[PDB]
RNA sequence: CAUGGGAAAUGCUACGCGGUAGUAGCAUGCUAGGAGCAG
């Protein structure tokens, strides 16, 4: 607060007081002064206080509302993300498959647990142990949901490429056994 | 009771009266003090407030019979007042300036703790 | 991370954003640097800019110290102290710092276009 | 805060105070020195205030990025601390066989899979050289790991299957040196 | 050897109130950060 019409009126004020002391004129000439110097105090007081709490309610305001338009563009963004999300994700499954079921149904509305069980085009199966892997996908095909399955690349949990062939008894202690098969659907 | 939200109720006297105190495990501390993650408490020199809250609950350790879990108490306020200090050597000497109030006094003594149990607040 | 001063090999924790390889240097021949070449940035564990929403205040000498984060003037907290002063940079070593006269190479070669004779003499 | 213009001013004050009060001058005198004195411990009060304030923030700013630059040294240097605090805790504790095996790598003799816990489960060290033979492979018997274990089989690196008996000074030099040593517990 | 009214004026001092500013202390409420314990 230096620029302000108090600011002027006490410079002034102080003027008179420094120009009638440095005179040394009677006392009721210091005691005006006095005066002149409160007056011009009481004066400074509000234009040096009030302005202090506009400039701050001002910056609060501004960083609310600064933070506020943060918010809408990151709203628009995260729009954004979803949507594309959504319309990158659907355009990999409409088979016909799907509406020959659908169509089927009295009203179209069906469980869901069936839709992967007759229109997956992939299966992965995960295999704990030898003994187990004996009696479900022996040979190259096997058959499971009614359905013909030919096994295409077998992983363990390394990620690392296996042969069919190696999979045998002796041989079974030297694979991680998390064993992943991914078939197609065999027709 | 026997056990409630593992606290063990002890009864002890307290002002003019006796009153209950619950008092946790001591192993359960010490392993607590002991194993934590990589710089949450590797050194303590960078975080201090860790051992002030474990402090709190090590308080009714003290009125316990057996005095190992005194001990216990007594040896987190060893540690407490030696972290402190030894901040405070490492902060003045190779830096600059520290110290113009202490206000850090009270962490080594038992007012400050019991007055977590204290029925005024 | 620290290092020593280029002009000074004292450890110090200053290094000028504006200089290419933003070589570590004291304060005082980090004063000496930004209060000479144009170089206004200084690096150090944290950027120096004004740490308000929006506001881009960049020039270290109008940058104000205030709630454990730096500041520009206007965006003050009340009680606040402007960085550079006192012929130094507040940072780590500012005690320790020494202080050297090579101030005139080295703006010379961080303000070089190196397409005359002079980088090579 | 005693080197101040503020605490100038307020000595200053003091002194013409004390002066009068100690002459005993008159009434207004004394107001006007106390009106002084007033002003001059608010002016040296609140700015002493405000710049011890200054000061405590200056080291708050100060040790936190202190701590800061500590944390991420820490973190920068954990991988070699943790193998350091590990070597030391060895060296403290020191088992038989722990420094017997620790000796054993040290001059390249290490086993080349996991040291089982049964009389079975062939177990294979790599010797790379004679000498080790005979301070640790002794006929069929290897003593490793505080252990006796009979020699079943020893290998050379072309894979050439090494006899026990055949293995000699003279000999030496016609044999390639990373001998394996497959044996079972004793 | 039986003691003086009203008015205003200028202090000086004391007393009451309010404000402003400043300082300091107290308690609280929110927020943020960091942490610890219990299920
Ligand atoms: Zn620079
Ligand atoms: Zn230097
Ligand atoms: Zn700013």
């Amino acid at each position: 607060f230096s620029s302000l019409p108090s600011y002027a009126a006490f410079a002034t004020a102080q003027e008179a007081y420094e120009q009638a002391v440095a005179n040394g004129d009677s006392e009721v000439v210091l005691k005006k002064l006095k005066k002149s110097l409160n007056v011009a105090k009481s004066e400074f007081d509000r234009d040096a206080a009030m302005q202090r709490k506009l400039e701050k309610m001002a910056d609060q305001a501004m960083t609310q509302m600064y933070k506020q338009a943060r918010s809408e563009d990151k709203r628009a963004k995260v729009t954004s993300a979803m949507q594309t999300m959504l319309f990158t994700m659907l355009r990999k499954l409409d088979n016909d498959a799907l509406n020959n079921i659908i169509n089927n149904a009295r009203d179209g509305c069906v469980p869901l647990n069936i839709i992967p069980l007759t229109t997956a085009a992939k299966l992965m199966v995960v295999i704990p142990d030898y003994n187990t892997y004996k009696n479900t996908c022996d040979g190259t095909t096997f058959t499971y949901a009614s359905a013909l399955w030919e096994i295409q690349q077998v992983v363990d949990a390394d990620s690392k490429i296996v042969q069919l062939s190696e999979i045998s008894m002796d041989n079974s202690p030297n694979l991680a056994w998390p064993l992943i098969v991914t078939a197609l659907r065999a027709n | 009771p026997h056990e409630f939200c593992s606290q063990h109720t002890m009864l002890v006297k307290q002002g003019d009266d006796y009153v209950y105190l619950p008092y946790p495990d001591p192993s359960r501390i010490l392993g607590a003090g002991c194993f934590v993650d990589d710089i949450v408490k590797t050194d303590g020199t960078l975080m201090i407030e860790r051992f002030v809250s474990l402090a709190i609950d090590a308080y009714p350790l003290t009125k316990h019979p057996n005095q190992e879990y005194a001990d216990v108490f007594h040896l987190y306020l060893q540690y407490i007042r030696k972290l402190h200090d030894e901040l405070t050597g490492h902060m003045l000497d190779m830096y600059s300036v520290m110290l113009t109030n202490d206000n850090t006094s009270r962490y080594w003594e038992p007012e400050f703790y019991e007055a977590m149990y204290t029925p005024h607040t | 991370a620290v290092g020593a001063c280029v002009l000074c090999n004292s450890q110090t924790s200053l290094r000028c954003g504006a200089c290419i390889r933003r070589p570590f240097l004291c304060c005082k021949c980090c004063y000496d640097h930004v209060i000479s070449t144009s170089h206004k940035l200084v690096l150090s564990v944290n950027p120096y800019v004004c740490n308000a929403p929006g506001c881009d205040v960049t020039d270290v000498t109008q940058l104000y110290l205030g709630g454990m984060s730096y500041y520009c003037k206007s965006h003050k907290p009340p009680i606040s102290f402007p960085l550079c002063a006192n012929g130094q940079v507040f940072g780590l070593y500012k005690n320790t710092c020494v202080g050297s006269d090579n101030v005139t190479d080295f703006n010379a070669i961080a303000t070089c276009d190196w397409t005359n004779a002079g980088d090579y003499i």
